[PDB]
RNA sequence: GACAAUGGUAGGAGAGCGUUCUAAGGGCGUUGAAGCAUGAUCGUAAGGACAUGUGGAGCGCUUAGAAGUGAGAAUGCCGGUG
RNA sequence: AAGCAGUAAAUGUGGAGCCGUAGCGAAAGCGAGUCUGAAUAGGGCGUUUAGUAUUUGGUCGUAGACCCGAAACCAGGUGAU
RNA sequence: AGGACGACAUUAGACGAAUCAUCUGGAAAGAUGAAUCAAAGAAGGUAAUAAUCCUGUAGUCGAAAAUGUUGUCUCUCUUGAGUGGAUCCUGAGUACGACGGAGCACGUGAAAUUCCGUCGGAAUCUGGGAGGACCAUCUCCUAAGGCUAAAUACUCUCUAGUGACCGAUAGUGAACCAGUACCGUGAGGGAAAGGUGAAAAGCACCCCGGAAGGGGAGUGAAAUAGAACCUGAAACCGUGUGCU
């Protein structure tokens, strides 16, 4: 390209539409806000969910629950993912890390049973679910937490 | 296969350079965006305006509400009145905008391929100055044959090329490094020394 | 700045899988004998916010 | 520009909070007595905080 | 080629005109720039030329970028003159 | 991202962090399922792919927030020619 | 607390490359042709738009004196480590508690942690404090005495610069003899107002007129550039005229 030849992509540039700048345009005087009221007001409006006096939906639900302070979160890893691992690797948290199968570790490595490992594989993780750890010995590989 | 010259523009011999380096089809979207993205980064930004705030005076209200037979006036620096202040006027501000790094190489590539599909890459087997020289190196660009503007790359900073080329109109020396988008599309012509062409090529 | 979120909504209601929110049911406070059983087996199970709900209140929860 | 002479106790500011919760600024003051001790080896009469006259830490002349 | 639609307020959607500045390219100007004035010119509109007078040194065009970007009314503000 | 280097630049470097790849439950927890329930019933919310970064436009929030206009409120001063 | 010597910097400066001719014009920097320099093609000025005319710029050089920074000597000050478990010491009206307040993102709450007023009031290394009521355990610290650079905030000011900032109703209120004129008892409020020309060459002289003002003459490229003297819109006020 060329600095006398530039061009946008097509579909990448859209120009601002411009109140207030007469009648043709379809926004002069009123400028969309159409005739009076609170909100024809400059900063006019209300607060997001205020229903003008009627009690708000917020405020006529019920509140529900707790936060449990030691709440654990496991970064879960689903059988398809193990597949890339050539069959006979040991897989390890930290191998999986730098594998990029997991990124945020969390409490500890999850492996869950959704989807099939076609290859055999020694896992070692905080966690296995129930037919993760089934399904990593049909394959002959061994499950160590 | 591109051949290297000497300064002399004899034939030194034969370099490759990488085809996804300097092969790759231009892609104008992201190329567009690195320069819309380059020339924003240059901005200073440095305007104001005083707003009715901003402005000396006008703390009182003119003129009383009523009676007068007057409009309603609050302050001698409302925005309908001489010397009052701008309604949402330029502020300073920064016009700097940041893009994904893949595609700010994919820009680069963009521009250098362009370059070698116009042939405006020519690679040089090294530019030898003792001390800064306009006119040999001025000699040097018409041996080249060389257009009006023209980027010359050297791999690392060269005091007596930058020295030389600094006063010549048209003609910036830049280094592998310091290759960008505006530079590479601006110049008609790039000159690369060998050793800067394969610096390119390893960071790109 | 940031926005704030709305603490009352989010201590009122959880966000699905496709982007609904679950809601607790009004109603369930006192007042049991006015109630009948059916109605007070019905109003424990959860609903979710409406669409026209949502319209209004969208914004107070986006980072929810 | 009233304080003990000893611990240089002085008023502090607070608040008087209503059942209601209503607040209106007010002000604890020490509880100081004029008394008299050696200052500088001759007795002068200054004020003294309670607290600093127990367990007779200030003599009094 | 055939045929079908095209009144319109609030309001939604689209395509454009013009202003100032910037980048790049290419141009104009004391053999007269901008501004101003006049005319029987051109385009579907916003608007664009051309000639002449005045003027006396700057200014278009193309493409892209950015806005203090468009006034007839606010008992609007300031100035001038009825 | 801050930072660091660089020309107040592009950019390089920086993986801390953020979002997505799994949901369900108040939670313990469990997991392509989970919660409710005695239930292996029914039902709710899920599963059977696409996200993420930057940016044009629209809209919203927080900022005076499209512009002009009160009567008033408060604080500190100045006045008994 | 001082001293000596050196270096660097700041507060004046110095040198610093390269163009002539022709055409138009009042004037050349313009155009045209032929050259030249560049570590200098930033910029401003010069009779129109100049890398080579001027002031500069790159580069290089320079300080009697004063100040600042810094280095090296000098000077001043000064022991540094183990082993032992008997005894001693290790910050008291303190910590802490109650009550009334306040501060902690945390509205007295289950309220830890921390301050104040009032009142009461410990322990002592087998001590004491903390880990969000509290207790036990465990773990980490060692209050009630002080000092401490840098990374951080800001800009009345100075020096050098920058702007897809303004260009005289804009930009500072103030481009100008402006916080003035003016207004107010006072506190205080608060304007308007830039442009001859390249050069002043700023109209000798003559004519009308008391003067003002004007007509010539002359200066100038231009006076329809003659003094708030670039350009000179509209409103508005006239004079004449074709049609009515
Ligand atoms: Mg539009
Ligand atoms: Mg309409
Ligand atoms: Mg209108
Ligand atoms: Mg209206
Ligand atoms: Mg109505
Ligand atoms: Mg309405
Ligand atoms: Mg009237
Ligand atoms: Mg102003
Ligand atoms: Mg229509
Ligand atoms: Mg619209
Ligand atoms: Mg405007
Ligand atoms: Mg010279
Ligand atoms: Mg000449
Ligand atoms: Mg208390
Ligand atoms: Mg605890
Ligand atoms: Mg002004
Ligand atoms: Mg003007
Ligand atoms: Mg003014």
């Amino acid at each position: 390209m060329k600095l006398h030849e530039l061009k946008p992509a097509e579909g990448s540039r859209k120009e601002r539409n411009r109140v207030g700048r007469g009648v043709a345009t379809g926004n002069g005087k009123t400028s969309g806000r159409g005739h009076k009221g609170q909100k024809a007001r400059s900063g006019g409006g209300v607060r997001p969910g205020f229903e003008g006096g009627q009690l708000p939906l917020f405020r006529r639900l019920p509140k529900r629950g707790f936060t449990n302070i030691n709440r654990k979160e496991y970064a879960i890893v689903n059988l398809d993912q193990l597949n890339k691992f050539e069959d006979g690797t040991e897989v390890t948290p930290a191998l999986l890390v730098e594998s990029g199968v997991v990124k945020n570790e969390k409490s500890g490595i999850k492996i869950l049973g959704n989807g099939s490992l076609d290859k055999k594989l020694t896992v070692k993780a905080h966690k296995f679910s129930a037919s993760a750890a089934e399904a990593i010995d049909a394959k002959g590989g061994a499950h160590e937490v | 296969n591109y051949d290297v010259l000497k300064l002399d523009g004899t034939k030194s011999g034969s370099i490759e350079l990488s085809d996804a380096v300097f092969g790759i089809e231009p892609n104008n979207s992201v190329l567009f965006e690195a320069i819309n993205l380059q020339r924003a980064s240059l901005r200073q930004g440095t305007h104001a305006v005083k707003n009715r705030s901003a402005v000396s005076g006008g703390g009182r209200k003119p003129w009383k509400q009523k009676g007068t037979g007057r409009a309603r006036q609050g302050t001698i620096r409302a925005p309908q009145w001489r010397g009052g202040g701008i309604v949402f006027g330029p502020t300073p501000r920064s016009y700097a905008y940041k893009m994904p790094k893949k595609m700010r190489r994919l820009a680069l590539r963009s521009a250098l391929s362009f370059k070698a599909q116009e042939n405006g890459l020519t690679v040089v087997d090294a530019f030898n100055f003792e001390a800064p020289k306009t006119k040999e190196f001025k000699n040097v660009l018409s041996t080249l044959e060389q257009p009006k503007k023209v980027l010359v790359v050297t791999e690392n900073e060269d005091v007596n090329v930058e020295l030389s080329a600094r006063n010549i109109p048209g003609v910036q020396v830049t280094t592998a490094q310091g290759l960008n988008v505006l530079d590479i599309t601006n110049a008609d012509s790039l000159v690369i020394t060998e050793a800067a062409a394969k610096k390119v090529e390893e960071v790109l | 700045p940031k926005m704030k979120t709305h603490r009352g909504a989010a201590k009122r209601v959880k966000r699905t899988a496709s982007g609904q929110l679950k809601r607790s049911r009004a109603f369930t406070s006192h007042l049991f004998a006015n109630k009948s059983t059916k109605q007070k087996r019905q109003l424990r199970k959860a609903r979710l916010v409406s669409k026209s709900d949502m319209k209004r209140v969208k914004q107070l929860l986006a980072y929810k | 520009g009233k304080q003990c002479f000893v611990t240089g106790r002085k008023a502090s500011t607070g608040n008087r909070r209503s059942h209601a919760l209503n607040s209106t600024k007010r002000r604890w003051n020490a509880n100081l007595q004029k008394v008299r001790i050696l200052v500088d080896g001759k007795p002068k009469k200054v004020w003294v905080s309670a607290r600093a006259l127990k367990s007779g830490k200030v003599t009094r002349v």
